């Protein structure tokens, strides 16, 4: 299991 | 609602539309 983490321009919930 | 991705445009499915301005009001 990977798990990836985005962090784009975005209202992070 | 978090969604804020962008927007230009609308449209519905009797009724008004008026457009808002940075204006001051005392309340």
């Amino acid at each position: 299991v990977v798990l990836s983490f985005e962090l784009l321009h975005a209202p992070a919930t | 609602l978090p969604i804020g991705i962008n927007i230009t445009r609308f449209q519905t499915l009797a009724y008004y539309v008026g457009y808002l301005q940075p204006r001051t009001f005392l309340l």
